[PDB]
This record gives structure tokens, sequence and C-alpha cells, in this order.
């Protein structure tokens, strides 16, 4: 992605009547996130607030046709499977690039940095990739398992 | 510190770049200095800039306009106060070191020197030795960071790994400025890495925490320090042993061991003191420190002389008192789980070396040779070793030079008089250093080499006066070694590569360079061959000695100077040598009465071993007076009664020379150059025009010079292909654009294709801080690891349970009929009845 | 092949006065034509551990031009049988 | 020890005449040229003859003539599906640096220059030993001539090939072959 498609304003039609208990529409702020999540758009909860939506819980709510120019921000910029700052933002604790870093500085740097997250999805960068006992774990393999992802395209 | 958050504080003061940068604008406060030729310096003024060559007019002194590769001048403010000092405009370490000066008050001490760095230090503790300013300048590489010695060693971690080949760090440089204390900020660097960092805490002591364990590898230095550096003629202390310690890395880089090599520690020293300074304190930790009890019980008593009132000088401190070696070692021995019981035993020794000597506290009014004050005799002497003759003092009091068994009394001046009694307590002083090695690896070693590995060198300097004889030999002839791979692997070496790879950037040589032009084994300063060829067999005739050196021309840089031999051809009056620097004076006699090694003029039969069985284990290699016999070779046995070695000790010790000159063309080496603060001692007085004459004579200017045409470091062109990871990765393209192109375009090209870089085949040649500029945009990007990531991570989780609720869209449209219908039914009811018991 | 003894600089150091030739090989890689010209002419050879060179000519540079070739034929033929064996 | 000059191409013979020679017969003698570097012959046992070798520029190959890092860049990406195509990470476009260690690629270690020869020892055992306990079915393919052509064979290429294939013996036990 990198524009509006004509099929994720047909997915979201379907999906308004999923966000109101009652089978009607009203986009509730986490399930705000959800419907972009499940159309390819991934922003951080910094990137929300600059598109003006929401991604969780207590946030601003919308109505599906004040969803679009929030949608269409992300759109512009980063994260619609875009490439920069993901597996290139990994690995400074190395001044070799063999693909690897150091297990250790695989799991409690985005638990010292980052936006920080569940301590089994720290787990899961280290699980995906290769395993030697010279210390030399790979970065890169984890970041293209999304790209792979349960749906590369709109979910459903 | 260089940044701190404000959860922190608990121990560490707070430095924030958020609203003030720690005062918001950075401001200047230079001048334009040209470097005297004398003391100081100078104001001057700019007459005319011809590009690289600068024709200054010193105001109320002299012109000059002369080469650059003998004139060296601060540089404008602007071109003061910049990393990597060799990519400037005006091509002077005069620069380096009016920044150095300053900063020298305000303890920071290293400014960079193009690949190297210049260093003025008392040899002693500032704030900036802390671990904290390590992690924080941890992965920033060479530049991005203040300059640092812990930056140093990061931009060659990381020329490390990116030229494929080894690194070795080294410490080159004169005496006066710390080598053993910036050894330390070598192997703390790698201690860091080594043991990984997350970056700093939001979280400081209250709670005392904070440890790792690989600080005692970063504490073997200042035990070193002290049975190697005391007062001398320069600064504070100066070193005058050489170290060698090769401390090991893994694999990986982390790190695990460390192997000390030990050269030789200065053959003299306690018998002989420097004119209005010390010569070495080291013997005097037991004197004004250590255990004060364990000195009146091995029969030493010294007369105080209780101030001066002119009978020494000689005797004669001029800074912080004797002893000041003692703090730094005994807080040391804990941290390496160096024994108790295993210091007290160094000490006795040390005490038994005093005991042939001594000069301490005034000169005897009849003596003319060693001897304490109170009266001793030689009987201190034979209390530890057993020793007797008949010729046990009061016989050594005149000069005798022991050529077999006869007494050939040739030369000797009247301060020269200590070589009678000789001759043991040198043996037994280089011999206590080696004891050192075999205490201090038996914790520091678990695994034991392996690459990488790091040759780290930290020898001695220029000094001056009198008495100099066989002592600073091997220690010097390191330095010079060094110096001389300084000056070939920067202007020999480095351009016949130029001309091996078809570079039109040919023989760009500036003087006074050493290329294994003293490398040869008959030609290296001309004494040195001739003490190794004489001790071997009974001969310490000097006049012959003296004789083969005035029959040895060797120079086209400082390596030699004439000799005066004791009588025949020449006068007497004190020769010199040069090994880098100026003239350094020498004795007479005294080379093969230093390593022959006379116990009291009487020839050995058994008292070349120790009545004790820890003096006894101290002897080991080294010629005894009179015959030797057979065997000793690298550094080991066990002595024997005559001689202890059949061949030289410092020929066993050129194995090792030609083994690593050999080594660092096996490696690249990372220099770090320390300069003399100063030749008047005291610190907090930097005179840099003293400083000038060192930095000109080593040829320091013409290193500065080589630093811009040509280059010293040698990586490859894919590195910048692979070991980044923003210059790399998705984000700039590797491997679909030139491997040279992306160097240019960050750094220019812009007349910086032999200014900045030279162009080569399959390797580019950097200063190895080229590197640092071309990483300082890496991590920009790379600052928060990871807040992008994060957004994915919660990608996959809400689409995937989204399903669960995709379902529930058509549910709902079913339970808001069926909500209505429980009240329709309930107004319709008799349309419902199921099994209970009611039915009929 | 049919490179030999490029020491014709553009830039202080061997490279060549060829283009379409080098251009040829240099767009399938992605690296240019500079990338390419550069890196033939003489092995950085590990003498110690370090890095020289030694004086090559005119056959000498001939078979170092054959080096890159043989380096990229064997490594990418040893990765493919091997990915094509998984299937079997 | 290639990839340092201390590689002497008189030790090689040195060790051929423990390792290949005693049991082998059709096996030519290295006589060496004893100046500077070889130019030497030797000659192995085969059913083929006798091989004029040249030994140097053996050499300049496992220094690479052109190198482990500069091929390893054309095979490192910029979405990273190029990377899978010729690696998985260690090794092979990807690199641990430093000098030192045979074989790679850039495992081990960095700029090795290859010696995947050495790597080709140890699986070598493992292709070799299991083979040699299978029952035999064998096929002695013969050069009948060189032009490869039918109704065109060569009577003195057959007659070589079957002296050093043991042809005699080869007859006395498969003189019941089935």
């Amino acid at each position: 992605m990198a524009d509006l498609k004509a099929a994720e304003v047909e997915k979201a039609r379907e999906h308004f009547e999923i966000y109101d208990w009652e089978g009607e529409g009203k986009i509730d702020a986490r399930d705000l996130g959800d419907l972009l999540r499940s159309l390819d758009c991934k922003p951080t909860l910094a990137m929300v607030k600059k598109n003006g939506g929401s991604d969780k819980r207590g946030e601003k709510k919308l109505t599906l046709e004040e969803f679009l120019p929030i949608f269409s921000q992300i759109k512009k910029e980063k994260e619609v499977g875009t490439l920069e700052d993901f597996m290139e933002g990994l690995k400074v604790y190395d001044k070799a690039e063999n693909g690897t870093m150091l297990a250790a500085e695989l799991a409690h740097v985005l638990l010292s940095l980052g936006e920080r997250l569940t301590d089994i999805e720290c787990e899961e960068i280290m699980r995906v990739c290769d395993e030697d006992d010279d210390g030399f774990l790979k970065y890169e393999p984890f970041v293209k398992t999304i790209i792979a992802g349960p749906f590369p395209d709109e979910g459903k | 510190m260089a940044e701190d958050p404000d959860p922190t504080e608990y121990l560490y003061i707070s430095m924030e770049q958020k609203r003030k940068d720690q005062t918001k604008p950075y401001d200047g406060k230079k001048m334009v200095w040209v470097a005297d030729e004398k003391e100081g310096y100078l104001l001057g003024l700019i007459k005319s800039t011809q590009g690289d060559i600068c024709t200054v007019d010193i105001e109320g002194q002299e012109s000059r306009q002369v080469k650059k590769d003998l004139l060296q001048q601060v540089n404008p403010p602007k071109y003061e106060k910049c990393e990597d000092m060799s990519n400037l405009t005006y091509l002077n370490d005069a620069s380096v070191l009016h920044n150095l000066k300053q900063r020298y008050y305000a303890n920071l001490i290293y400014t960079y020197s193009g690949l190297f760095c210049v260093a003025i230090n008392p040899y002693k503790r500032f704030p900036i030795y802390t671990n904290r300013t390590v992690q924080i300048y941890k992965g920033r590489r060479r530049t991005e960071v203040p300059p640092h010695l812990f930056a140093i060693s990061d931009g060659a971690y990381s020329a490390m790994l990116a030229n494929r080949e080894n690194q070795s760090m080294l410490i080159t440089g004169e005496s006066g400025a710390g080598k053993t204390e910036n050894t330390k900020k070598v192997i703390a660097y790698y201690a860091n890495v080594g043991a990984a960092t997350p970056k700093p805490g939001k979280e400081a002591p209250t709670k005392e925490k904070k440890a790792t364990l690989e600080d005692q590898v970063v504490q073997t230095n200042p035990v070193l320090e002290a049975f190697g550096n005391a007062k001398t003629v320069r600064n504070d202390n100066s070193s005058r042993f050489g170290k060698f310690i090769r401390i090991h890395f893994g694999p990986m880089g982390k790190l695990a061991g460390a192997d000390i090599e030990t050269y030789l520690l200065e053959k003299a020293r306690v018998i002989s003191q420097q004119t209005l300074e010390r010569s070495y304190h080291i013997f005097y930790q037991l004197m004004s420190g250590g255990i004060e009890n364990l000195k009146a019980d091995l029969l030493l008593s010294d007369d105080i002389y209780d101030y001066h009132f002119v009978s020494q000088g000689k005797i004669e401190i001029p800074g912080v008192d004797d002893a000041e070696e003692l703090r730094l070692t005994d807080t040391a021995f804990d941290i390496l789980g160096f024994s108790h019981e295993y210091k007290t035993d160094v000490y006795k020794i040390t005490a038994s070396c005093m005991h042939l000597g001594e000069m301490k506290f005034k000169q005897r009014p009849r003596e003319e040779q060693a001897e304490a004050d109170g009266t001793e005799e030689g009987e201190r002497v034979a209390h530890l070793l057993g020793v007797n003759a008949a010729d046990l003092y009061k016989n050594l009091v005149k000069p005798k030079i022991k050529v077999g068994n006869e007494m050939v009394t040739q030369g000797r001046n009247a301060t020269q008089v200590s070589y009678s009694v000789g001759g043991l307590a040198k043996a037994m002083f280089d011999r206590t250093f080696k004891w050192l090695v075999k205490r201090l690896n038996e914790t520091l070693d678990t695994k034991q080499k392996r690459q990488y590995f790091i040759g780290v060198l930290d020898i001695a300097g220029f000094e001056i006066f009198d008495y100099n004889g066989f002592e600073q030999l091997c220690i010097n002839f390191t330095n010079e070694k060094l110096q001389q791979f300084f000056n070939h692997h920067m202007f020999v070496l480095e351009q016949e590569e130029y001309k091996r790879e078809g570079i039109d950037w040919v023989f760009i040589d500036f003087g006074l360079d050493l290329a294994a032009c003293i490398e040869l084994i008959e030609k290296p300063m001309g004494i040195l061959s001739i003490l190794e060829e004489e001790s071997m067999f009974p001969k310490a005739t000097d006049k012959s000695f003296q004789d083969k050196l005035n029959a040895n021309h060797l120079g086209k840089s400082p390596n030699f100077v004439k000799p005066k031999p004791p009588k025949p051809g020449q006068q007497e009056a004190h020769f010199s040598i040069a090994h880098y620097a100026g003239t350094v004076p020498y004795n007479i006699t005294g080379w093969l009465e230093k390593n022959k090694d006379p116990v009291n003029d009487t020839v050995v039969d058994q008292f070349k071993k120790g009545s004790n069985k820890l003096v006894q284990e101290i002897f080991e290699d080294h010629p005894g007076l009179g015959a030797e016999e057979k065997g000793g070779g690298g550094k080991g046995g066990g002595g024997r009664k005559k001689g202890a070695s059949f061949q030289t000790v410092s020929a066993l010790y050129r194995e090792q020379l030609n083994r690593l000159m050999a080594s660092l063309h096996s490696t690249q080496p990372h220099f770090v150059r320390c300069i003399i603060p100063n030749e008047l001692k005291q610190p907090g007085v930097i005179d840099s025009g003293l400083v000038m004459h060192q930095l000109t004579c080593n040829g320091v200017l013409e290193g500065i010079r080589i630093c811009r045409k040509g280059f010293p470091n040698r990586m490859v062109y894919p590195d910048f292909k692979q070991r980044y990871t923003i210059l790399a990765a998705s984000a700039v393209p590797k491997g679909f654009v030139d491997a040279k192109k992306v160097t240019e375009a960050v750094l220019g090209a812009i007349q910086l294709d032999a200014n900045d870089y030279r162009l080569g085949n399959t390797k580019v040649f950097f200063r190895a801080g080229v590197l640092g500029r071309l990483e300082e945009m890496r991590d920009d990007r790379l600052g928060k690891i990871v807040t992008w990531l994060q957004a994915w991570i919660r990608w996959y989780l809400s689409k995937k349970e989204f399903k669960k609720l995709q379902e529930q869209r058509v549910a709902l449209l079913v339970i808001q009929r069926n909500l209505r219908k429980f009240l329709t039914l309930r107004n319709w009811l008799w349309y419902k009845l199921y099994i209970k018991v009611k039915p009929l």
C-alpha cells in the first residue's frame, strides 16, 4: 500500500457493524486501530496522534466517514509495509555485520528503549532467528516474518 | 559523565541537552601562537597562507617561512577543537598540544592527532576515568563523542571489525605522560563491550549496585606501574620499564584473558641516583610506606639527612614524596586476587636490592661507593645471600673492574663507583619484575591464545643524566623499534603499496624516517650489539666495548652519536647515543659491569644463589661474575652457582623483538602518542617549547603532514556495505551503488580523494577516524531501539483476533431481534414448553 | 573476459579506459563501472595478517579479473544445489 | 597456511609422499625444481595417464585473486529477499570480520581467503564410508574414441585404460558375472 484502494472502503463498511455492539456503526477507539491494522496501516502511538485517530481505549472515537482522512495520512507516511527503521533500526552493539547481534542485547533494549512491550515478544525476536553458541542471533528474519504476515493483504 | 538523565540522579550529576546544551552557545578562547625553541609559547601573526604551508611572523622574536616539517604552530581557533587532527588546513602537532594545554588544566587530557592522540598526565587518577563516561561513548565510534582514550579504542574496535585484519593498540611517545594509565583505558573499553552494555540505567546507587568483573584486567596495569614508574627528569613519573601485555579478546571480541610478557625493568638503579631528582623511588615504597618493621628486620637503617644542607642532591625529591606508588599498587592487588602474602615477598627482594646499594639520604664522606648512612658494611648483603670475601667492602671503595681473575683498573669517574659491589641487585630487581608475571597470569587467563589480540607496548622515552649504562637499553630500543614502525607504516610501507596498486601518489616522504634500519642485529644503535657479544664469556673491559662502538657508523636519523673511550683514541668526557630524541648521555665504564654482574669483586662460587629460599628462586638467567655454566634460554631456569645464563639475557629478549616486529605486520596498529609535559617537571606547568623539540626529533610533525596526503590505517571497500545498519540495510542501498560512492557523498570528493583518503584497488586507506564520521549519521536513526517495530507487533495480533469479531458482525443482528422477541412472546405465551416435570 | 593491464588512471589509481565492456558486468551486479575496474587489478594480500600488494603486470592482472568470476560461480552453484535438494 | 605467505610448495609434496604414496603404484613421483616456487610435476594413480602439473598459482587462489569481501557485497540486498537467494545470514555474503581462518564466505572468519577444500575433507568422509558398505553393481566407463561417435573406437585408448583398471583380476572373479 501507498494509496487507498476501493476494496479497503468495501472492507470497512462490513467491519463497521462489528465495532458497535448492536450491528450498527460507530468505531470504538481501540477498535479504531484494529480497523487500520486489518487494512495494512500500523502506525505508532505518536503517528496516530499525527493522523488524528486512535488505537487505544479512551481516545477519540469516530464514525466511518471520519475514519477516511485519518486512514489516508498513514498512506502518505510510513507503516503500510514500507522498510526503514525496522530491521534497519536494530544493532549498534556490533561493528560487525553478519546479519547478527547479541542475544542479551536483543531482548533488553526493546525493554530499555522502544515504546516497550511484552517480555514474550522480546522472546519472539529471539525465537524466529537461528541459534549458535558463538552468541550470534540474527535480527533481520523476525521482520520479514511480519512481511509474510497472517494476511499480507487486507485482513478478514 | 557527558549525558545523565534526571532519574539517574542518586549518585551522578545530571547533564541535559534538553533546553540548554550545558551552555547553549559554544565559544572559543584561543589565539595564534608560534612554537618557541626554548620554552613556552609566544604570540605571532600569519604573514601569508600558500596552502598548507603557513609562513609566520613571531611578534617580538623572529620570522620564519621555512618548511612545516620542522616548523610547528598553533592553528586558528576554528582549527582548534576538532577531531582527527590531521584533516585540518594547517598540519601541526602544535595545535593538538595547545588544545591539550588548556584542557589539561580542565582535566581532559585526550585531543586527537589523526589516527592517534597526544596525552599529558602526571600518571594519576582524574574523574574522567569513571566507567560511566565509557557507556556513553559505547557504540559511538571514533567521532561523534568528545575526544577520549575510550573512543580511540572504540574507533579501533570498529576498524578491527571493518578492515578484515587483527588490530594492535600500542603506546608510542616519550615518557612523562601516562602510558601505564593510558593502558587501563584501552583494556577498560574492551571490558565494557566484552560484557556488553544496555546503556545507562534510570537508577543510580541507593540501593548500592554497579558491578562487573572485567575491571580486574584493567587493574593489572597499576600493579606493574609500581615496579616501573617513579620520579625522573620528566614530570611526576616516567616510564622506565617495558610492559608488553598481549590482552586476548575472543572470536567475538569479548574480554577473557591477558598474557604479561615482561621486557626489562632498569638494571641499576638504587646504587646510583640522578642529580636533583630521584631515579627510581620504588625501592623506597617500604622506606616511607609498606611494612616499616621488615625494613629494620633485614638490617637496613638510613640516617635521615634532616633537610638539605648540601651533601646530596643526588638525593632530592621535587615531587610529591616517595611511596606514592605504594597506594596505587595495594588497592590494585585485591581486585586481581593477588594474595597479601605474595606482596610481602616482593618487598623483601626489593630491600635485598637495597643492601648492596643505597646513596640515601646523603653521600658518605669517603665513599666513593654505594653504602647506607649508619655504616652497615656488607653484612646486610650477606644476611640474605651469605656472601663472604676479604674483598667484601672497604676495598670496593676503590673502583676495580674484574676481567677474569685479573683486575684491569681503567676509567671510572667518581659518580660511577658502585660497580665494584655490582651486580646481584640488578639481576634481582629485574627478576622480581618477572615474578609478577607468574602470579598475575594465574588469575587473568581462563583461556589463552586466539584472535583477536592486541599487542600493547608501554616503554621508556627521553631522559638526560650522566649516569645511564646498561639499564635503559632494551627499554629504549623497544620505543625505537616502535618509533620506526610509526615512521615505516606511515612513510615507507605506506608509499610502497601506492606503487604496487598503480597509484599515482608515489613517494611522499618527509625526512627522519626509519624503516627497519635499526632492526639489524649489528646496527641497532651500536651499544646493544656489543653488550650481547661480550656477555657470553668473562669480559668486562669497557675499553673494547667503546672500541667496537668507535668502529660502528650508523645514522640518518637520531640513533647513534660518536662515543668517548675511557683512554685510547678520543678523550674522556660524557659521550652520548641517540635513540629518537636529542643527546642521551652515558658513562665510560658500566655496560659489562651491569651484566657480568659483580658481587664484591671476588668470583662467585655459590654466591650467585641466595641463602634464603626466596632469594634463591629469583635467580634464573643472568651471567654472574667470572665463569658461567651452560644452559639458560628464554627467561626460565632455576639458577646455577656460577653464572645463571651462559647466553646474554638481552639476546633472549632480541628474540621477542624480531617476533614483535613480524606481529605488527600481522596487525593493524592504532597508536596512542604520549608527549612530554615539560622537562622541568612539576604538574600544571606545560612549557610547549621543550615539547616542540621532542615533536621535531621523533618526527611527529612529519607524522601530521603524512596523515593528510598519505594514510596509515587500511581497510577494505566493502565495509560500508556491511557493518552499518543505516548506510547498509534496505535504508541505504548496498550492492547497487559503488562501495567507493557511499563514502564520497557524506564526506565529499572535492580534493578529498587524496586529502582525506587514499583510493587503492581492493582497499581504501583511512586515518581510522574517517570511519567515526560516517558512523556518526548512522547512530542518529538507531537512537531508539525500536519504536517503529513495536507497532508491527500489535499489527498481527489485532487482525488475527478480529476474526472472532468478524463472525460477530452477523451475530449482533440476531441478538437485537431476539431481545425484542423476549418481550413479544411474553404477551404471546404458549410458544414454549419443553421437557421438565410440568407437561401433559 | 578480455581485460588485462589496466594501469590507465582516472582517479590516480589502476583503472581503465574501457566503458562498455565493464558496464555489461556493472549493471547486472548493481555496482558501477568504477567499483568494478578499481577492485580487479590487484588483490589485497594478507601478508602476516595485514594487507599489502604486489606489482602485477598484464597476465597477472588478466588472471585476477578471472578471480572475480570464479568466486561468484562456485558460490552460487553451492547455494544452488542445496536449496533445490530440499524439495527433492 | 595459504592465506598467509608462510606456505611453502616443498612441504606439500613431503606430506603427499606419506599419505598418498606407499601403497599406490601408478603414482609418478615429485621431482622439484629447487629454485623458488615449484614448476614441479608429479602424477597420481588413475585409469588415465600421466599429468604434467604446474604447482604455482595454487597459492594465489587461496589468497584469492578477488577476495571474499568484494564478492560478498553483491550478495547483500536492500529488501533482504536478495540475501536469501545466496545466504542465510552467517557466511556467504555476510561477514564476522577479522583476518584468520579457513573457508567462507565470512564464516570463518571475515576475509578468510576461501579454503572450502578443507570443509570438503569433513564431508568427504561422509559421502565415502556409507558407499563403501553397499553391495556392488558397477560400470567401468572406458573411453571408446575421442570424437564420441558410434562406429569409431580406438584400440590404443582402451588398451591403456584396461591395464590400469586391472582387467585380468577383474574377469577372475567375474568369470561367473551375473
